[PDB]
C-alpha cells in the first residue's frame, strides 16, 4: 500500500491475511463470515500450502488479538485464467469458526444492483493490505488503508495495456503516488456508506505501483454475488 | 418511490415498487419497526468497524 494511512485500531476489522509455510503473509483477503474469507483467485498461486490470518494490525509484535486459521475447502473460481486475470475471485472455508472480537469482524455484501447505483457511484472506495509500500520497497509492517477514488470506466480501459473486462473495474490515482501494490492482493476493497462498509472489489492487479497515467486494476465483486453465496453454502 | 432521492431514505439497500421506496438490510441486521433504519442481531455486525 504505497502511501495511505495505518489501519488504527479497530478500523480495518475485515482484514484477512494469508500466510505460508513460511509464516510471510504473501497474499490479503475479506472476511465476510464467521466461516468464510473473500479473495483474489490468482493468489492460489504465489503459495502452496497456506494459513489464514485474521487479527493482525502487524506483522512483528503479538497484539493478543489475531488468530490463525487453516482452509478446509478452497474455492477458486473455474474460468479464472493467469493469462488474462479474468474472474480473479476466489472463496475459502475455514475449518474452524472465525471468533468476532475487536478487529475481528465481517465486512457487508451488498446486493448489487442497489451496489452498482449506490456503492460504486459513490465517489470513493477503501483498499488496505500488508503489501508493498513501494514498487520496489520490501513487504509492510503495519496494516495500511488508502481511500482511493472511482475511476471512470472508460478512462480505466485507455490507460491500461490490457482489457478491462466486465468483472474488473478501475480505482485509484492518475498521477498521485498512492495505490495497492505487491502483496495486497486478494485485499478487501470496501465502499462506505453511512457508517457501514460493503464488500465492491477485490485486489486484483495493477500495471506496477502507483504509476502514472495508470490505475489498480479490482475485480468487480457485484459481478460475482449469486456465485459468493453459491459458495457460502459450498459448490 | 425514486430510491434515488437519498436512498429512499433507507439505511442500506434501496428498492422500488412501482410507486414507492422498500428498504431491507445486509444479513446480520433486522429492519426497524420504520421501514428505513436497520438495527443488527448481534454484537459484531458486519460492516461495523470495531471501535
Ligand atoms: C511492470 C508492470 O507491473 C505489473 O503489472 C506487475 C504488478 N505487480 S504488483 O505485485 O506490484 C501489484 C499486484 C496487484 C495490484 C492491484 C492494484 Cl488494485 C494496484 C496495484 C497492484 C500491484 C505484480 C505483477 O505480476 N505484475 C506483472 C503482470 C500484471 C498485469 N498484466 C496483465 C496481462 C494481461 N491481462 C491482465 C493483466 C501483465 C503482467
Ligand atoms: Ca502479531
Amino acid at each position: 500500500i504505497v502511501g495511505g494511512q495505518e489501519c488504527k485500531d479497530g478500523e480495518c476489522p475485515w482484514q484477512a491475511l494469508l500466510i505460508n509455510e513460511e509464516n510471510e503473509g504473501f497474499c490479503g483477503g475479506t472476511i465476510l463470515s464467521e466461516f468464510y474469507i473473500l479473495t483474489a483467485a490468482h493468489c492460489l498461486y504465489q503459495a502452496k500450502r497456506f494459513k489464514v490470518r485474521v487479527g493482525d494490525r502487524n506483522t512483528e509484535q503479538e497484539e493478543g488479538g489475531e488468530a490463525v486459521h487453516e482452509v478446509e475447502v478452497v474455492i477458486k473460481h473455474n474460468r479464472f485464467t493467469k493469462e488474462t486475470y479474468d474472474f480473479d475471485i476466489a472463496v475459502l472455508r475455514l475449518k474452524t469458526p472465525i471468533t468476532f472480537r475487536m478487529n475481528v469482524a465481517p465486512a457487508c455484501l451488498p446486493e448489487r444492483d442497489w451496489a452498482e447505483s449506490t456503492l460504486m457511484t459513490q465517489k470513493t472506495g477503501i483498499v488496505s493490505g500488508f503489501g508493498r509500500t513501494h514498487e520496489k520497497g520490501r513487504q509492510s509492517t503495519r496494516l495500511k488503508m488508502l481511500e482511493v477514488p472511482y475511476v471512470d470506466r472508460n478512462s480505466c480501459k485507455l490507460s491500461s495495456s490490457f482489457i478491462i473486462t466486465q468483472n474488473m473495474f478501475c480505482a485509484g490515482y492518475d498521477t498521485k503516488q498512492e495505490d495497492a501494490c505487491q502483496g495486497d492482493s486478494g485485499g478487501p476493497h470496501v465502499t462506505r456508506f453511512k457508517d457501514t462498509y460493503f464488500v465492491t472489489g477485490i485486489v486484483s492487479w495493477g500495471e506496477g505501483c502507483a504509476r502514472k497515467g495508470k490505475y489498480g486494476i479490482y475485480t468487480k465483486v457485484t459481478a460475482f454475488l449469486k456465485w459468493i453465496d453459491r459458495s457460502m453454502k459450498t459448490r | 418511490k425514486l430510491c434515488s432521492l437519498d436512498n429512499g431514505d433507507c439505511d442500506q439497500f434501496c428498492h422500488e415498487e412501482q410507486n414507492s421506496v422498500v428498504c431491507s438490510c445486509a444479513r446480520g441486521y433486522t429492519l426497524a419497526d420504520n421501514g428505513k433504519a436497520c438495527i443488527p442481531t448481534g454484537p459484531y455486525p458486519c460492516g461495523k468497524q470495531t471501535l
